């Protein structure tokens, strides 16, 4: 299948890569406290926008799908993260900002976005890493008469930066006009309440929101899912997580001397080398699982059918069975002699056929050894000669292709 | 402003030739790469990492994946084609007799020597102690190990010093050393007695140069350069080929496992096909320069040998070929993944001045040399070979007969002896 | 009073183990062969912070033992407190009206608890986190800083959330001290084969660094 | 086994049907087949999923030129070998060892073949040894006599 | 498509519609209206250059 032919000639051919399958999946996690978001998506009063609040979530256990599963909620969306994956992840710290807004105003509440929400009240970075989670709260921030509390920022100078926040109560500049600190034509104070009442359509009505803004790095998570620890495997070939690491490999006791505060362990080339356990405080190191090549050694089919198989720079414990230089060899009768190189195998193994119906792996021979019979005063001379005719191919020239470029793109 | 070189107005006249009075043998090291490291790069475990939701991506792309295996195995293929083109050229495993009676030149530090773990040469192991990431990337072994080249350079070497230019040409037949340098003094126009009356001396401004190349190849880093050069142009283009596993290419992220831990099937394959674009691109530009450069080294390959060939396994007419001068022999040593040849060579020394002509009167016929040319000391006329002062009397055995003297430019008047 | 930093003020710039490699980063450093200022404790000025801080101290008993940061330093802001009694480590930020030079005599927004001598230490604000770094070191040159290499460990990470723009150090009342100010460099760091960072070369201090 | 000419019919055989299968690929388009996208979707939604196509059938027809052109340097040094062959074997006498057949060179006749040319090159082997007492010069009268 | 049509000895089993190429693209089909089996061939054999 690899040569797309019924018959096969003699050679040694790579036909498929070999690697060691991971026998079991280890979890591990920080052994710590249902996490406080209650304490935010159900506090009795939320900020005012121009004035948002942020609270830092942290050293917790956070099941998400408490609020994704939940119809409480109006909308749901989320960058850089899927939240049905959240149960799955870990985080240096959570950041959940909070506020009442108007209901048309939410859609501000995105990376990318402009509108004087956005512009003048709460910025989100354009490379944010979070979900925005936001619902209608008519009935918990209207009031009769009007909920004058809740107010929003409707001039400034410049627009906030990401994550930018603005108390100024002094008065703004919207022309010629020098304002002295008073209002007057063209001079006028900068923010606005909302008034909500519950007589207002859907779009004017009160909404809350909450922000989470996820703190992921390679330092150690304070944040994680619900997702329960295994026992802990060493020296055999397993899939892995540690704080929402996953990885595949061997997992070694090693002697790398990390200081205290030093997490995890990298190689020349930055890959991760090693890691401590969340729990037990151990330094593994990690190697990759075994894995190299499956070269296929063989006579001609017009031969014969039988073949040899090469686990190439793989270790027959890992994998008659010899232990080539070049990997594991695996086959019957790999006789000790030597002889010319039919098929090469590498580091001066060959292997051939023998019709006793074998196939034979030796070290090659280089040639007839022949001590010259030299001595200071013996010469040797040639009483006759032959003529000799020797053929030697040339390559010269190759078949004159040329494609057209646009009928082979476009097919007109 | 760089200098080209000390200025030379040379004493050109109608009538004055240089003669050297004296030679050096020199011997001059000449480096040639041979052969690179067999890397290999599955494509698939190079670009996916081995992920089954990335691998169902990458066969969006069909063939471009196997393609890059096939460059890569038949760049690895001629490696071993490009080791056996210069080494086995012998087709018998030659080795010297057990007494070292080789007319006075010493052979020893050339020669293998059995207290060495592998049976490398003295020099052999100054050259091999002077030349000097693990998921994608593979590194095959060779098919002739170091013990097995240093055989082939064996061979190659006991053939010459036992039977000079015969073992090319057929059966190997045995001359004694001082003859065959003889033979080697008659092919670059030296009257052979030359050799057999300054033997020792020979022989030892011979031993003395073979001296100098330990301490040249002991002392300094820059000798072995073109070897240690391949090393490290195939070290750089590795580091990065891996390096660039950690480039992001417009990706949430550059590592393939976090962006399938973070994001559902529709939102992670675009950005996952952000990372095979770069990533394949990545790989592509590598094999086509290791295509290049695999090019660069068969090129020196075959350069490698043809100086077997021609220098080793013969006595090269060619100018500059084979070394600095009128080349008399070579012997080849094994190094990392190249060949190392020491370029005996006659180079004439301590010239002195001398009036000739082109021909010489007598009984009015003109008298031309057969061998070389007419000098004179002022007093008297003598014959002599060209390239080393040996001055004989004119006779009617050392030249020949044409015309008569009113035809040549420059003839002169002195007799020739009837013997 | 001034001073040549020589090498001064290298820091592991992350919480990751690497060996026997050299590393390359950007990060705030105190640039090499910086001119950084010298103060005798016979005083505590206030001095701005810049992007950050390199202090370091020599005194025979420790009289430095502790420092202010913020903007107004007063508590009318946010202000962040540092002391050490020689029992505890106590961390602070409050807006409660502490005098305005609380020497230590011989809102609680955020709480935290834990010349014969050069003391060292690292201050930096990045995303309003206050982190420090520290070394203490037996070598005892009086006038400059000692020209030779060590690296900072980080001591301390406060999620703080808050914006500083000056500081000044606390005294021992009833011995000198150096500050310089970080700047946004390109280091190369040599990683020994036990994973201490024993060297490092400024990118960006002559062309013979940048060609290393 | 006279494989060098068929090696290279091959080489570029294998080139061309690669570049062929190429065209059934989809390169993360919705089909393969381009007047399939045209016929189904319009225009500006067509564009986005052709547009893929072209990245892809660019880079397989770049990738056949770029290693047609590394192919044609190595028969190219192959052409300038037989060329100097041609001059130095055929047109003349070789003194160059193991360049023109091995032994001593006498003759080569060039013929032609497909994509290729042979040289059949004859060459002087000797063929029987024998073994002799040898010596530099000969002593007579005082004189030393050496052999021309 | 488009091509050159010429009705073709290449016997389909009747269950099959068309022929293909190694691009997977059409060489021969049958009509939808006729058991006529057509080779289909391209214009001046795959364009030309001038
Ligand atoms: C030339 O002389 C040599 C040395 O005397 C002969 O070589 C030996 O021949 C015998 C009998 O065939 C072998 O058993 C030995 O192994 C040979 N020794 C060596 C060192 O090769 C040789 O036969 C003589 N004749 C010819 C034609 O070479
Ligand atoms: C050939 O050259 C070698 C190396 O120059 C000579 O070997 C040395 O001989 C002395 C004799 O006193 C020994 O003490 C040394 O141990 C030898 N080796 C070295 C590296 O000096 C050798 O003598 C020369 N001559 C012959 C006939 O081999
Ligand atoms: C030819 O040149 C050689 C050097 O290449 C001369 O040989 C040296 O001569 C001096 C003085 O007689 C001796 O001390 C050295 O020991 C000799 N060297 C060697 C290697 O033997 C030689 O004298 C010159 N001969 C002529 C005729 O000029
Ligand atoms: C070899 O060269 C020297 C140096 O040029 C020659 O010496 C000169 O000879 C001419 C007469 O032939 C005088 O006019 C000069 O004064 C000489 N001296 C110099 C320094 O040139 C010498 O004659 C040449 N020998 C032979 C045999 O040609
Ligand atoms: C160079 O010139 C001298 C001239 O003196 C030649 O030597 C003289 O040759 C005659 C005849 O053979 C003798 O009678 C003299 O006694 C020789 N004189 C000397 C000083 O030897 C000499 O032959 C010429 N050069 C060479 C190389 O032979
Ligand atoms: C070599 O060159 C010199 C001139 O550089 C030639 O000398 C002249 O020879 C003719 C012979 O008839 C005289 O008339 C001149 O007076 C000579 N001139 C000088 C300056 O000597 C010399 O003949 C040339 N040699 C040959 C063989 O042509
Ligand atoms: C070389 O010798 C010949 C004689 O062998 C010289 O030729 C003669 O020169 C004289 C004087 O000029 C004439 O009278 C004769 O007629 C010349 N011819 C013969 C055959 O005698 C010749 O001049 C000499 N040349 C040189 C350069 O020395
Ligand atoms: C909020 O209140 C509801 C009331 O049913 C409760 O079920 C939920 O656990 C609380 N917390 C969150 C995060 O919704
Ligand atoms: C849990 O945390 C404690 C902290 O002291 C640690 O000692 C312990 O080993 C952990 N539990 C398990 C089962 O490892
Ligand atoms: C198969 O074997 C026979 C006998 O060895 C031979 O004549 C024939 O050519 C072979 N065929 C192939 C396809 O190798
Ligand atoms: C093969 O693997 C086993 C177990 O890891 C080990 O004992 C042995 O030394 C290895 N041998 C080689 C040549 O790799
Ligand atoms: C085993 O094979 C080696 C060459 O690979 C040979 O030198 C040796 O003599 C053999 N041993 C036996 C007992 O035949
Ligand atoms: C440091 O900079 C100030 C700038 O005014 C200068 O006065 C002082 O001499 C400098 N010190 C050195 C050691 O260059
Ligand atoms: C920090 O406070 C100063 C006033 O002391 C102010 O000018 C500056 O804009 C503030 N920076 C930030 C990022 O809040
Ligand atoms: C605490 O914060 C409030 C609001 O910012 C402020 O009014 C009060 O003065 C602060 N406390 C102190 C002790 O100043
Ligand atoms: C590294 O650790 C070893 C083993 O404890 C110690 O002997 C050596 O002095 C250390 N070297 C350095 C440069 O830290
Ligand atoms: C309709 O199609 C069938 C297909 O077998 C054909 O035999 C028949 O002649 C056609 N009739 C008309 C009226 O088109």
């Amino acid at each position: 299948c690899t040569l797309k032919s019924f018959t096969v000639e003699k050679g040694i051919y790579q036909t498929s890569n070999f690697r060691v399958q991971p026998t079991e999946s280890i979890v591990r996690f920080p052994n710590i406290n249902l996490c406080p978001f209650g304490e935010v998506f159900n506090a009795t009063r939320f900020a005012s926008v121009y004035a948002w609040n942020r609270k830092r979530i942290s050293n917790c256990v956070a099941d998400y799908s408490v609020l994704y599963n939940s119809a409480s909620f109006s909308t749901f969306k989320c960058y850089g993260v899927s939240p049905t994956k959240l149960n799955d992840l870990c985080f240096t710290n959570v950041y959940a900002d909070s506020f009442v807004i108007r209901g048309d105003e939410v859609r501000q509440i995105a990376p990318g976005q402009t509108g004087k929400i956005a512009d003048y009240n709460y910025k989100l970075p354009d490379d944010f890493t979070g979900c925005v989670i936001a619902w209608n709260s008519n009935n918990l921030d209207s009031k009769v008469g009007g909920n004058y509390n809740y107010l929003y920022r409707l001039f400034r100078k410049s627009n906030l930066k990401p994550f930018e926040r603005d108390i100024s109560t002094e008065i703004y500049q919207a022309g010629s006009t020098p304002c002295n600190g008073v209002e007057g034509f063209n001079c006028y104070f900068p923010l606005q309440s909302y008034g909500f009442q519950p007589t207002y359509g859907v779009g004017y009505q009160p909404y809350r929101v909450v922000v989470l803004s996820f703190e992921l790095l390679h330092a150690p998570a304070t944040v994680c899912g619900p997702k329960k620890s295994t026992n802990l495997v060493k020296n055999k070939c397993v899939n892995f997580n540690f704080n929402g690491l996953t990885g595949t490999g061997v997992l070694t006791e090693s002697n790398k001397k990390f200081l205290p505060f030093q997490q995890f362990g990298r190689d020349i080339d930055d890959t991760t080398d090693a890691v401590r356990d969340p729990q037990t405080l151990e330094i593994l190191d990690i190697t990759p699982c075994s894995f190299g090549g499956v070269s296929v050694i063989t006579p001609g089919t017009n031969t014969s059918n039988q073949v040899a198989v090469l686990y190439q720079g793989v270790n027959c414990t890992e994998v008659n069975v010899f232990q080539t230089r070049a990997g594991c060899l695996i086959g019957a009768e790999h006789v000790n002699n030597s002889y010319e190189c039919d098929i090469p195998i590498g580091a001066g193994i060959c292997a051939s056929y023998q019709t006793s119906q074998s196939i034979i792996a030796y070290t090659m021979s280089l040639g007839a050894e022949n001590s010259v019979a030299y001595s200071n005063n013996s010469i040797a001379i040639p009483i006759n000669f032959t003529i000799s005719v020797t053929t030697e191919i040339l390559p010269v020239s190759m078949t004159k292709t040329s494609v057209d470029c646009t009928m082979y793109i476009c097919g007109d | 402003t760089m200098s080209l070189g000390a200025e030379n107005s040379v004493a050109y006249s109608n009538n004055s030739i240089a003669i050297p009075i004296n030679f050096t043998i020199s011997v001059t090291t000449e480096i040639l790469p041979v052969s690179m490291t067999k890397t290999s790069v599955d494509c698939t475990m190079y670009i996916c990492g081995d992920s089954t939701e990335c691998s169902n991506l990458l066969l969006q792309y069909g063939s471009f994946c196997t393609q890059l295996n096939r460059a890569l195995t038949g760049i690895a293929v001629e490696q071993d084609k490009n080791t056996q083109e210069v080494f086995a050229q012998v087709k018998q495993i030659y080795k010297t007799p057990p007494i070292k009676d080789f007319g006075g030149f010493n052979f020893s530090q050339i020669l293998p020597d059995p207290s060495k773990p592998s049976k490398r040469s003295f020099i052999e192991d100054l050259l091999f102690n002077k030349v000097t990431k693990f998921n994608g990337l593979t590194v095959l072994p060779p098919l002739l190990t170091d013990e097995m080249i240093a055989q082939y350079t064996s061979a190659l070497l006991a053939g010459t010093i036992t039977s000079g230019w015969t073992f090319g040409a057929g059966a190997a037949l045995q001359i004694p050393f001082a003859m065959q340098m003889a033979y080697r003094f008659n092919g670059i126009g030296v009257t052979q007695n030359v050799l057999y009356e300054n033997q020792k001396l020979i022989a030892n401004q011979f031993n003395s140069a073979i001296g100098k190349i330990q301490d040249s190849l002991s002392s300094t880093a820059s000798a072995l350069g073109k070897l240690q050069d391949v090393v490290n142009q195939n070290a750089q283009a590795l580091n990065t080929l891996v390096k660039q596993l950690s480039s992001n290419f417009g990706a949430i992220s550059s590592v393939l496992n976090d962006i399938l831990a973070r994001l559902d099937k529709v939102e992670a394959e675009v950005q996952i096909d952000r990372l095979i674009t770069g990533r394949l691109q990545s790989l592509q530009t590598y094999v086509t320069q290791q295509l290049i450069r695999a090019a660069e080294i068969r090129a020196s390959a075959n350069l490698a040998a043809t100086k077997m060939s021609e220098c080793v396994l013969g006595q090269s007419k060619r100018v500059d070929f084979c070394g600095k001068g009128y080349h008399l022999m070579s012997f080849p040593q094994s190094a990392p993944h190249g060949v190392v040849f020491l370029h005996v060579t006659y180079v004439p020394a301590q010239e002195k001045n001398f009036t000739t002509a082109p021909a010489i009167c007598h009984d009015g016929k003109a008298h031309f040399p057969r061998e070389g040319v007419f000098v004179s000391n002022g007093t008297h006329w003598f014959v002599t070979q060209r390239n080393f002062y040996e001055p004989q009397i004119i006779t009617t055995h050392n030249t020949f007969v044409s015309g008569n003297c009113d035809v040549v430019i420059g003839i002169v008047n002195n007799t020739v002896y009837d013997p | 009073a001034y001073t040549n930093s020589f090498t001064r003020g290298v820091y592991y710039p992350d919480k990751v183990f690497r060996s026997s490699v050299l590393h390359s980063t950007q990060d705030l450093f105190l640039p090499f062969f910086s001119n950084v200022t010298w103060f005798h404790a016979i005083d505590n000025p206030v001095l701005p912070f810049n992007d950050g801080v390199y202090f370091a101290s020599t005194e025979k008993s420790n009289i430095i033992r502790g420092w202010i940061f913020g903007t107004t330093l007063d508590s009318k802001t946010q202000s962040l407190l540092i002391v050490n009694n020689a029992t505890n480590v106590v961390i602070k930020v409050c807006e409660f009206q502490f005098c305005n030079d609380p020497f230590l005599g011989v809102n609680c927004t955020f709480e935290y608890v834990s010349f014969k001598n050069l003391r060292e230490f690292v201050f930096k604000n990045i995303d309003g986190y206050f982190k420090i770094y520290s070394k203490h070191t037996p070598i005892n040159l009086v006038r400059d800083l000692p020209q030779g290499f060590s690296a900072l460990e980080p001591l301390v990470d406060l999620p703080i959330g808050i914006n500083i723009t000056r500081f000044q150090t606390l005294l021992a009342l009833h011995a000198a001290y150096y500050v310089g100010y970080l700047q946004p460099r390109t280091f190369l760091l040599k990683y020994n084969e036990n994973g201490t960072i024993t060297d490092a070369v400024d990118c960006a201090l002559d062309p013979l660094s940048e060609t290393k």
